[PDB]
RNA sequence: CGGGGAAUCAGGGUUCGAUUCCGGAGAGGGAGCCUGAGAAACGGCUACCACAUCCAAGGAAGGCAGCAGGCGCGCAAAUUACCCACUCCCGACCCGGGGAGGUAGUGACGAAAAAUAACAAUACAGGACUCUUUCGAGGCCCUGUAAUUGGAAUGAGUCCACUUUAAAUCCUUUAACGAGGAUCCAUUGGAGGGCAAGUCUGGUGCCAAUUCCAGCUCCAAUAGCGUAUAUUAAAGUUGCUGCAGUUAAAAAGCUCGUAGUUGGAUCUCUCUCGGCCGAAGCGUUUACUUUGAAAAAAUU
């Protein structure tokens, strides 16, 4: 025997909407940007040593 | 802080003294009777039916009409008729005190395959068990300490995926049917 | 006074400490001299200099390189010397005058019989501070990565009981290495301390 | 004969806690300078530089002349001896090096044998004596 | 080996049932770390 | 640091609680503040003290008892990994962020489950039962041991796939391969004085006894077993339960000599105002005992 929990929805949108993004993922009706939490980090680290639309100048 | 618990037990008690004759003599005798693997499953009965009796005979210090008494005690005696140890006419606190370890070491699993003419002796029974040829009512167990209730003995059946169940054959059998 | 006599002891014990690691690698001591040695014919030395090679006096010899390496960024300075097992008298020559010895191994087995051969020579000796480094460990596919490192963990466990491994991929492992040379405690050798060499 | 009162509590814990300090055990364990001088300093190893290799005379009855080695302990700097297991495990030790160093065994007692000697050697250059003496590993100098 | 020989025969005086009095008497097994 | 709590537990006690829950305190040592509902805030500022970083020598900047990581200290303790999917928190917010937290890695701290073989024939050895006074016979059984055979069953592993999950790993589920010296080989200690266990062997020296070393045989626990140190129990060697003080450790030179501890016998419910009741004085005060409320979880 196997166990497990089973939606189903009322419409596409309401699961697109409704449904957590890694299972949204799993069907591939999502993808997500491929980026890490240390870019992200040093990233926003570095955003905040410069003022105005230089910190668009990152990268 | 984590999400984690920290709550365990020890499940038996080393001797106090480590070397007598007759308690060495005893537990030999155990082990060779019931097909154990060593002093710690001995010692590991040993304490749960210590922590019975115990539990039985401070019951039994209590007042006859105690409402902890009387529900304490019926669970108590409950439990211990369903596993099959206390017959349901000895249903009272002091024949608690009458219990050996003996029979907790049958209600096992390994000694009702063994008796139930699953297994041609006792360490075959062990061995049956532990290689998921032995199932309880659907389930396959893997556990030759599995205590079986009262219930559970009229359904000790063999296993419908096991070669001499089912009927699939094992590695052996079927690698030598290949050769010729 | 019990908690004033404690910060006197430590005080001392800590700038004694402090000059004798201040001693070594700096502009008042000696360069730190790391001899090299691959304990495995499947090594590469060439590529393993590459990354460990601040700036880089290349000093060459016939068939050797050594190599000064200066760096400011830790204030640091190394001689590093490489030494192949079974060449007996330059093993036993640059590891008799090294300060570090950094062991190279390959992810599959600990060493080589002649990688047995100069560690016994090397034990027999007597062993300066030492480094263990694994070349190759992401060579191999993912899923087995962690369990090999596991698996060479009992093929040093017989020698090097408890030591760390280390990794030599890319510069940043190199850096990392670098800095674990830097600031590390020295093993001390009764015959070469109590004779100028 | 000792009092019984229904209000004599006081009286007899103030005898119980002087009583208490005419023990001698609980007077080492209470009174601190046990373990100021406790070469261990509390604990139940600890690491030395082997000063030299002395030898110590067994007891009269029996003579024998056993090998200890004079060992400097890191900690504290405090001096003490300590017991190898056979002649043969003395080759492995040499001056100057790093011993680690438990005691004899007795809970703190010196040997029922040899006169004064409290400590056997464990590990000598960060390896262990047993494995030394069966072959499983060698040791660096 | 003289001091097990001593209490083997305090025992024998006790009256109390001895081992055999042989050559490895007083005999180290082995080393003790 | 305190508490909830842990260990031992006949009963009383004894020992431990730095440590994830609660409360407090601090953020290198002191001190003074700004802002704010709330801070004497340090991942805020300002000085002094102690350390210490860059420098063009004018200056500028500092606070891991946060998560990792390093040095030092030592007997003594893990990755400079992945993620906001779970639990929750914060914000202007259904959407952003969170080394809180979660998930992997290291991990014989410790706790639970549990492999390292099973059966059949044959050959010997014992024990029953039938027939014989017995010896003996049992294609009568049972039980052991095998330098003896025999195929049956299986996990440890190798490795498709699914499942797992934020993405994975592990477990669980399943293909294929996978066991005879089933070498796919269990260790750790102790024993020839006493608790379990020896009338044994071989080297090496002193004057047959006798130092040192290697073994064999046996015993115990077993995926665990030694060692050291502390502590508890044995222990009624701290004695309240519950020790002693002639001769063993111990009663004061002796009596008057306040506090503290202990102290002989005795003593057999109602008054006013509102609907037989409610309010009121309690009846000398207590101690003691029983009942009831109230008192965090987790732990037991």
């Amino acid at each position: 025997k196997t166990t497990g929990f089973g939606m189903i929805y009322d419409s596409l949108d309401y699961a697109k909407k409704n449904e957590p993004k890694h299972r949204l993922a799993r069907h591939g009706l999502y993808e997500k940007k491929k980026t890490s939490r240390k870019q992200r980090k040093e990233r926003k680290n570095r955003m905040k040593k410069v003022r105005g639309t230089a910190k668009a100048n990152v990268g | 802080p984590v999400a984690r618990s920290w709550v365990c037990r020890k499940t038996y008690v080393t001797p106090r003294r480590p070397f007598e004759k007759s308690r060495l003599d005893q537990e030999l005798k155990l082990i060779g009777e019931y097909g154990l693997r060593n002093k710690r499953e001995v010692w590991r009965v040993k304490f749960t039916l210590a922590k019975i009796r115990k539990a039985a005979r401070e019951l039994l210090t209590l007042d006859e009409k105690d409402p902890r008494r009387l529900f304490e005690g019926n669970a108590l005696l409950r439990r211990l008729v369903r596993i099959g140890v206390l017959d349901e006419g000895k249903m009272k606190l002091d024949y608690i005190l009458g219990l050996k370890i003996e029979d907790f070491l049958e209600r096992r699993l390994q000694t009702q395959v063994f008796k139930l003419g699953l297994a041609k002796s006792i360490h075959h029974a062990r061995v049956l068990i532990r290689q998921r040829h032995i199932r309880v009512r659907k389930q396959v167990v893997n556990i030759p300490s599995f205590i079986v209730r009262l219930d559970s003995q009229k359904h000790i059946d063999f296993s419908l995926r096991s070669p001499y169940g089912g009927g699939r054959p094992g590695r052996v059998k079927r690698k030598n049917a290949k050769k010729g | 006074d019990q908690r004033h006599r404690a910060s006197q002891l430590r005080k001392q014990k800590k700038e004694a400490v402090l000059a004798e690691k201040r001693q070594l690698g700096g502009k008042d001591g000696p360069p730190h001299q790391v001899l090299v040695v691959p304990l495995h014919s499947r090594i590469s030395l060439p590529e393993a200099m590459q990354l460990l090679q601040g700036t880089v006096h290349l000093n060459e010899l016939g068939n050797t390189q050594n190599f000064m390496l200066l760096c400011p960024r830790l204030k640091h300075r190394w001689f590093f010397t490489s030494a192949r097992p079974g060449d007996l008298h330059v093993v036993l020559d640059m590891a008799k005058v090294a300060d570090t010895i950094l062991f190279l191994l390959d992810p599959l087995e600990g060493w080589d019989s002649t990688g047995d051969y100069c560690l016994s020579c090397l034990f027999a000796q007597g062993l300066p501070t030492y480094t263990l480094a694994v070349q190759g460990i992401s060579g191999l596919p993912l899923k087995k990565q962690i369990d090999t490192r596991k698996k060479l963990s009992k093929a040093v466990e017989k020698r090097f009981p408890h030591d760390k491994l280390l990794l030599l991929d890319t510069q940043q492992e190199a850096g990392m290495l670098l800095r674990q040379l830097a600031n590390q405690k020295q093993q001390h050798l009764a015959f070469r301390d109590r004779r100028a060499y | 004969g000792k009092c019984r009162g229904l209000r004599t509590a006081r009286k007899l814990r103030s005898h119980r806690r002087d009583q208490k300090w005419h023990d001698k055990q609980y007077k080492k364990a209470h009174l601190g300078t046990a373990l100021k001088a406790n070469p261990f300093g509390g604990a139940s190893h600890a690491k030395g530089i082997v000063l030299e290799k002395v030898g110590v005379e067994a007891k009269q009855p029996n003579s024998a002349i056993r090998k200890c080695v004079r060992v400097q302990l890191i900690k504290n700097g405090k001096k003490i001896t300590a017991f190898v297991p056979n002649d043969g495990c003395l080759n492995f030790i040499e001056e100057n090096d790093e011993v680690l160093v438990a005691g004899f065994g007795r809970k703190g007692h010196a040997v029922g044998d040899i006169p004064g000697v409290r400590f056997k050697v464990v590990k000598v250059a960060n390896v262990s004596l047993l494995a030394l003496y069966k072959g499983k590993k060698e040791r660096p100098r | 080996r003289a001091w097990v020989l001593e209490k083997k025969e305090r025992h024998r005086r006790q009256g109390r049932e001895v081992r055999p009095d042989t050559q490895y008497t007083g005999r180290k097994r082995k080393p003790r770390f």
